[PDB]
């Protein structure tokens, strides 16, 4: 009667396990790499960038707006105003958090096209770097290898500085004009 | 005490009698998988009497003028005279009945005909003779094939255990054994067309009623067989208002407590 | 395990409904009919939820599924429509 | 009136599980406790007016379950607790068997 | 439910994990400190002092308090406390298991007296049943009374290998009521074994040994068998009943607990101050008594903790012991609501499947019905009729769980109904019930009948139905239980009903037949000598309810 | 950062709702109970994806009341922030103590001391701002912040972030 | 042969009173007593020595004691027995409570 | 198999399980005289193979503990030379079925 997951550990009475969550990929019990899909199989962790996320949300809101019409029988600035409208229909005011997240995601959007976002994901998943690193490198607009290995301190020497610079310089070309 | 010792014990969705742990006690409750209340005391006609009286009541010979069924009893009776293909089935029936006689005389030392079994065969016969207005004058239309193959098929439909595999099929076969012997004893080609004089309609109805009444008789998964058994032992032990050996309440507590130091130790040599 | 969900094919459990089963299906269904649950069978002037449930089982218009548990942990899911109420 | 062990026996034999549940709980005794998801003890300080919970010695204001058990059971458990024995109640199993 | 809603998810107990309380865990869970050996009356003020009873634990009066939860007396269970014992003490039940483990392990080092190297030990360690494994291990190493350091190898015995440490001699331990004594060997060193000594040796036992001795490193650690911190039971376990004002009305356990605090304070005092060493162990042996006598008074070692009256004190062990105890007195067998007991009288005009219930029991026993469209009109009329007009109701429970007592309700002659509410109505005719007779020896003694509300004080059952109930009408009393749920009564109808019990599965035959009056009557009636004329025959036909109408 | 997790929810239905379009009310109650809600263990549960392909399942009826326990299995876009996480956001409120930068559904507070030397508070300019020889943080400016600590609350999760370390602050 | 001899005597005691009991009940108690590999007693030293849940075993003769052996052997209660569900005040898996009930979303829309 | 007239010394019997994989069974001369299985109330106990055991537990869906047991030193258990873990399909006579197939595992 609240919100349940899928993975449960053995209640061996003791509690001392919940360690500090750090920059160096120390995610939560649920948030680690080996996430389990609802059908009962292994799945790599899901991590979206500040654009891809907005796209997923916008897709699912359009699909709920449409899912309701079946059962009803028996640039930049324009987007803010369109999102206002869709939200006011798909949600019941309570989602004040989701509405704010929609405004923030549409504001700080790195790439506003599923096409460009796709090409970005192709360029990033090719690293072999962890989903959170992939997502964060996709939401933060860096220019330098030093800037990137500092804002994302999980990198360090998981990737070559020059190679990371090549990825970085490619992202800047992929950038969206408002 | 008895109640407590048998609490957790009940019949499961597989017919196995199990406890709280899940350890098996009885593979198919009561060794037959039948509910106590549906069972009635009947007679096995394949046990007693001389092998001659047995022959007189079960043996059918189409090939012998001094043994053949009179066509006043069977419509196909005049044309049955000689048919070995049919005679081979009569020899199958009679071989099964004789195998039955020797099996029953092996299960019961004394050879008692009277035993508790489901489906009151006695009743259905009378009931058919009431419903179909059976007259012991006009001949029975039935084919000697319709009878023998009707009983052979009925046996195949008398289920207790459904499971597809061998162990289950063999278990089903074992548990139904005694009832199939009684069924064969009362459904022989002499009895069917002489003692009962069943018509095709009456016979086919009788088979359906044996099938339904048997299928109903199977124990119900959830039946608290344990507690029921305990109380079935408890009530007559309470209503116990009582050549020299302890019996009644003393011998009873003696057994329940498994006395290594028994009051009346008796031994009987044959 | 949820693997213990025996397929709709292969069923060692009896096709008939047990006395314990019909009594609980009817009890629960009448209890729901009293919590003002929707009645599928057309009420031939019926006031008593028990009778309503009895007709509901007669017209096989009950939406209930009996999860029969096999001792080992396993289970065979059967419908009220699937089961025979010969009794 | 006493629904004694005798009556218990008979109802079980009959197979009327829901009646016996009613007669043991619902009608007679009846009680609801707030046990911890870590240690199966009635520790959780349920302040249900403002939905505050917490199991001190667990730092658990998250995993709490409400359970329907007779007050004589809450009692039995508290008397076993009183003798230094832990009668831990777990809502979900592991044994299978 | 314990009345009032909580958003906490409702679940069922699917596992019961036993074990021991860790003194650190008792200490952690503890809501109160426990320091005062008194009760209430802080400077004689009718209020519990911050020491024993409600230093947080729980209220003794019709006034809120229970550390931040409160909720009153009802709905809120008691909250535990702690006692810090100046010296540790043995546990009554664990005394023998403590002795057994002491005989199993070497003192000072804390290692098993027996190792894998022994063939019979290998044969023992094979058992994984905690009970049988430990039973084997103790019987095996109770003989060994020297911790072997040097053990002959699985090669040739000429080469002894060091399995462990200390070639120290073990004492022959024997009981003495509350304490243990051992001896080493001219003359045996007969010495007293202290709680502290035993605890440290237990603390030193390796987890391998722990489990291989019939324990568990997580739930039940051998060390915790010796109590350091006592768990203080809250007021619902030890009720204090302040009768209006001028009275106290305490409980047995409360007294024993206060006696423990007395013994503990007297011990602590001698530890800090003047310590004559073997003069202090006097208050320790008394603490040993008080603590063990708080749990069990019906001990073997004679002295029972008698009260200032002569009552040997109601100990926890006695509370739980069955045959009208706790288990068999409150959980296996209990007192119920919606039940009736009156004298039984025989009747030939009723039905087999019925029970004659007096109007006075009908107007008392009540079924809570649901406000449904199918019976909304009937329920509104019962609510009009009230509690005294036979076809009526006693209470009206709303969806909100609020209950209106129809009698003290001044506007109970206008009251409007809305769906899903409950109208607690009188026992209406043809309502199923469980009519049973004590002792319920077999299934049949507990049958489900149909209701027939009749005048005159007795329960009227059918003559033929006395056979499975096994009692005459010589002034026999019978129980009658009211099923509260639609499914509960459905169970009574499709399982427990009188016509279903006709054929007894105890002996595959019927249990009910025609009896006494009806029996001698039917024999005399069935004859070639028995003749009846037209006039009496017409009436004999009319007396058949299911008569075809054909003479 | 934004995760997409597979989650379940135990929704309980009353028999009155056992009418053909039940699935509608189950999906709806799931969206009432979960959408917008924040938890410590999972964070802000923002949006349940694919309204249609939400697992309905067979609902277990209770033996006390006719009510049915359903375990509705879904998938949703979730937001859980962490220490070390570097995220950009927009100012909301400001004081002598510091400014509060809004990141997604949450407010990450930047203390005075978590800002470099030059950054000096000045309320004597409406709206109260922060000054330097290049940087001026006011009402709704864009800042890149490094989260240092998190607080798990009601249907809220807050954080404390620094900007003193390199490549951070105003953008 | 022990199982057999035991039934023979139990039956001879039921017939000593001169009463009748159906084979099944007796064969049941008898097979209960033998399953354990030998002749198992019907007392505190008989059945209360079994592997069965501590809560069930405590409901007969050795209460406090078996509960102390439960807390000592960190015993686990499976909650599959009558007594253990009775103490907990729940629907025991006996009779009516053996199976489970669920509604089908599909069938609910089919009938209307 | 070793047939001893009256007794064997405990100094000798130490050599009984000493030689693997082989098993050394010991039965008294006097105890052999009369056959146990030949008695009226002794039903037929049948030794099972590893595959027969695996199929028995596979079909009924049980654990080894979940099976009825036979003592290791049982007259029929020694007669059959049953080893700890072996199963026997006891086919007996039933006054309500004719035949009943029971199963017992070694202790
Ligand atoms: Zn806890
Ligand atoms: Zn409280
Ligand atoms: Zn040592």
């Amino acid at each position: 009667v609240s919100t349940s997951t899928f993975q449960t550990r053995r209640r061996r009475l003791k509690k001392v396990e919940e360690e500090e969550n750090a920059a160096t990929l120390q995610l939560g019990q649920e948030f680690q790499l080996k996430q389990i899909n609802h059908q009962g199989e292994e799945e790599e962790l899901i991590a979206l960038n500040l654009s891809e996320a907005r796209l997923v949300i916008k897709e699912a809101l359009v699909e709920r707006r449409r899912a309701f019409k079946r059962s009803q029988k028996k640039t930049r600035e324009k987007e803010l105003e369109s999102i206002d409208v869709l939200l006011e229909q798909t949600t019941g005011g309570n989602n004040k958090d989701l509405k704010n997240t929609m405004q923030y995601l549409t504001n700080f959007s790195r790439f506003r096209d599923q096409e460009t976002v796709g090409a970005v994901i192709q360029l990033l998943k090719s690293t072999g770097l962890h989903p959170f690193e992939v997502a964060q490198l996709g939401s933060l607009a860096c220019d330098t290898a030093d800037e990137a290995k500092t804002l994302i301190p999980s990198l360090n020497n998981k990737i070559s500085d020059d190679e990371l610079e090549r990825i970085l310089k490619e992202l800047s070309n992929l950038e969206t004009l408002y | 005490r008895l109640v407590k010792a048998l609490e957790d014990i009940m019949v499961h969705y597989d017919n196995t009698t199990r406890n709280s742990l899940g350890n098996v006690i009885q593979f198919i409750y009561g060794e037959d998988g039948m509910d106590a209340a549906h069972i009635e005391k009947q007679s096995l006609d394949t046990i007693g009497g001389s092998d001659a009286a047995f022959e007189k009541r079960y043996r059918v010979d189409l090939l012998n003028t001094d043994h053949t069924l009179d066509p006043s009893l069977l419509e196909s009776g005049s044309e049955i005279l000689g048919d070995l293909k049919l005679q081979v089935l009569l020899d199958e029936e009679y071989k099964q009945l004789v195998k039955d006689r020797k099996f029953l005389r092996e299960v019961f030392v004394d050879g008692e005909a009277n035993w508790p079994l489901p489906v009151n065969i006695r009743r259905i016969i009378q009931n058919a003779q009431q419903t179909f207005h059976i007259d012991h004058t006009k001949p029975s239309d039935l084919t000697i094939k319709d009878i023998v193959l009707g009983v052979k098929d009925l046996q195949e439909n008398l289920l207790v255990l459904r499971g597809k595999n061998e162990i289950i099929q063999n278990a089903q076969r074992d548990a139904v054994t005694l009832f199939c012997c009684l069924l064969r004893s009362r459904l022989a080609t002499r009895r069917v067309l002489q003692e009962y004089r069943l018509t095709k309609q009456a016979f086919d109805w009788v088979l359906s009623n044996i099938e339904a009444q048997f299928l109903r008789s199977v124990v119900h998964p959830g039946e608290m067989v344990g507690v029921l058994a305990a109380q079935s032992i408890g009530e007559p032990a309470t209503q116990m208002t009582l050549k020299k050996v302890t019996s009644g309440v003393p011998r009873l507590k003696e057994i329940l407590n498994v006395a290594k130091n028994m009051k009346t130790p008796s031994l009987t040599v044959y | 395990l949820k693997e213990k969900a025996i397929p709709k094919d292969q069923r060692a459990t009896t096709p008939y409904m047990t006395k314990y089963e019909r009594a609980r299906i009817l009890g629960t269904r009448a209890l729901q009919i009293s919590m003002n649950a929707p009645v599928f069978v057309d009420l031939e002037g019926e006031t008593d939820p028990l009778r309503i449930a009895m007709k509901e089982l007669a017209e096989k218009k009950i939406p209930l599924v009996i999860r029969r548990y096999l001792p080992d942990g396993s289970f065979e899911d059967w419908s009220v429509e699937e089961l025979i109420v010969d009794l | 009136l006493r629904f004694g062990e005798m009556e218990r026996d008979c109802m079980i034999a009959h197979g009327a599980a829901s009646f016996l549940k009613e007669r043991l709980m619902e009608a007679s005794d009846a009680f609801r406790v707030h046990i911890c998801g870590i240690c199966g003890l009635m520790t959780v300080i349920a302040k249900l007016n403002h939905n505050q919970f917490e199991c001190k010695g667990c730092d658990n204001k998250i995993d709490i379950y409400q359970i329907h058990i007779p007050y004589a059971a809450k009692l039995l458990f508290q008397e076993l607790m009183a003798m230094n024995i832990t009668p831990r109640l777990y809502t979900d199993r592991s044994r299978d068997f | 439910v314990g009345q009032q809603y909580s958003s906490a998810p409702l679940r069922t107990v699917k596992e019961v994990q036993f074990g021991l309380f860790s003194p650190e865990e008792v200490r952690a869970i503890s809501v109160a400190k426990i320091r005062f050996p008194e009760t209430m009356d802080e400077t004689q003020t009718r209020a519990k002092i911050g020491g024993l009873n409600d230093p947080r634990l729980g209220s003794i009066d019709r006034n809120l308090k229970c550390q931040t939860c409160q909720e009153g007396m009802n709905e809120c269970p008691g909250h535990f406390g702690h006692i810090d014992l100046a010296k540790p003490v043995f546990h009554v039940g664990f005394i023998a298991k403590i002795k057994k483990v002491c005989e199993c392990v070497c003192m000072h080092c804390g290692k098993l007296l027996l190792d894998e190297h022994n063939e019979l030990m290998r044969q023992a360690l094979a058992i994984k049943d905690s009970k049988k494994r430990f039973a084997a291990i103790w019987t095996l190493c109770k003989t060994k009374m020297v911790c072997e350091t040097d053990v002959p190898s699985e090669d040739d015995p000429t080469q002894l290998v060091s399995r462990g440490g200390c070639g120290n001699t073990q004492p022959t331990i024997r009981k003495d009521g509350l304490k243990l004594v051992g001896s080493w060997k001219d003359e045996p060193e007969l010495r007293v074994l202290s709680t502290e000594e035993i605890l440290n040796i237990f603390k030193h036992i390796s987890v391998k040994d722990f489990t291989s001795l019939g324990f568990n490193e997580v739930f039940s650690r051998p060390e915790w068998m010796i109590l350091t911190c006592l768990p203080v039971p809250p007021p619902p376990v030890r009720p204090s009943i302040s009768f209006n004002e001028s009275q106290r009305g305490e409980d047995d356990l409360t007294f024993k607990l206060a006696d423990i605090l007395k013994a503990n304070i007297s011990l602590e005092t001698l530890e800090h101050n003047g310590a004559p060493h073997h003069a202090i162990e006097e208050a320790e042996s008394l603490l040993q008594f008080h603590v063990a006598t708080y749990m069990d008074n019906d001990i073997a070692g004679q002295p029972q903790a008698l009260q200032k009256s002569g009552r040997p004190v109601k100990s926890i062990r006695a509370r739980l012991k069955g045959k009208e105890g706790r288990i068999r007195g409150n959980l296996m067998g209990k007192r119920v609501d919606f039940s009736a007991r009156t004298v039984i009288s025989g009747d030939p005009n009723l039905e087999l499947d019925q029970v004659g219930v007096p109007k006075s029991i009908a107007k008392t026993l009540t079924y809570p019905e649901v406000v449904t469209p199918y019976n909304i009109d009937r329920l509104t009329q019962l609510v009009r009729n009230g509690p005294n007009e036979h076809p009526g109701a006693k209470y009206v429970i709303r969806d909100s769980g609020d209950r209106i007592d129809l009698r003290y309700s001044k506007r109970a002659g206008d009251i409007q109904l809305q769906y899903g509410w409950k109208v607690e109505r009188h026992i209406m005719d043809n309502d199923p019930v469980l009519f049973n007779r004590q002792p319920s020896l077999h299934k049949m003694s507990m049958m489900a009948h149909r209701v027939k509300v009749i005048p005159y004080s007795t329960f009227r059952l059918n003559l033929s139905v006395t056979s499975p109930y096994n009692a005459d009408f010589d002034g026999d009393e019978m129980n009658l239980h009211v099923p509260q749920s639609e499914e509960t009564r459905a169970e009574l109808s499709q399982l427990c009903a009188v016509p279903l019990q006709i054929v007894s599965p105890q002996s595959n035959k019927p249990c009910m037949g025609i009896v006494q009056d009806t029996l001698c009557g039917i024999r005399k009636l069935t004859l070639r000598d028995t003749f009846i004329e037209l006039d009496q025959v017409l009436n004999m036909l009319y007396w058949v309810p299911d008569w075809d109408g054909v003479i | 950062m934004f995760f997409i997790k597979d989650l379940s929810l135990n929704i309980t239905l009353h028999p009155s709702f056992f009418g053909p379009r039940m699935k509608q009310y189950l999906k709806t109650k799931l969206l009432e109970e979960v959408e917008g809600s924040c938890t410590g263990k999972f964070g802000y549960i923002l949006c349940v994806l694919d309204y249609d392909n939400i697992d309905i399942q067979r609902g277990r009826i209770l033996p006390t009341d006719g009510s049915a326990e359903f375990n509705v299995k879904y998938r949703a876009v979730v937001f859980k922030p962490f220490k070390g996480e570097v995220v950009d956001g927009t100012v909301v409120s400001c004081s002598q103590h510091g400014f509060e930068v809004q990141v997604g559904p949450m407010k990450v507070f930047v203390t005075k001391h978590l800002m470099p030397q030059d950054l000096t508070f000045n309320a004597g300019s409406n709206p109260p701002s922060y000054q330097s020889s290049e940087d001026v943080i006011t009402i709704k400016s864009r800042i890149r912040v490094k989260i240092e600590g998190c607080i798990s609350q009601v249907s809220s999760i807050h954080a404390i972030g620094s900007i003193k370390e390199d490549y951070l602050g105003a953008i | 042969a022990g199982r057999a001899a035991l039934y023979k005597e139990v039956y001879n005691v039921i017939a000593s009173d001169g009463s009748y009991v159906n084979y099944r009940h007796m064969a049941l108690l008898v097979d209960v007593m033998t399953t354990q590999g030998g002749l198992t007693s019907v007392t505190r030293h008989g059945f209360n020595r079994s592997n069965t849940g501590a809560l069930m075993r405590c409901s007969f003769e050795e209460t406090v004691e078996i509960l102390f052996e439960a807390g000592a052997s960190a015993e686990l209660d499976d909650c599959r027995g009558v007594s253990e569900n009775v103490i907990l005040g729940q629907m025991a898996p006996i009779g009516t409570g053996a199976f489970d009930v669920m509604i089908d979303e599909e069938s609910l829309v089919k009938y209307m | 198999i070793f047939v001893y007239q009256n007794n064997i010394t405990p100094s000798a019997m130490k050599l009984v399980p000493s030689i693997p994989p082989a098993t050394i069974e010991t039965f008294n001369e006097a105890a052999l005289v009369v056959n146990i299985t030949h008695h009226e109330l002794v039903p037929k106990h049948i030794r099972l193979s590893s595959d027969e055991k695996r199929e028995l537990l596979k079909r009924y869906r049980l654990k080894e503990s979940q099976l009825p047991r036979i003592q290791r030193a049982d007259p029929v258990a020694l007669y059959l030379g049953l080893k700890r873990g072996e199963v026997v399909k006891i086919i007996r006579k039933s006054e309500t079925s004719g035949r009943y197939a029971s199963y017992r595992i070694c202790m």
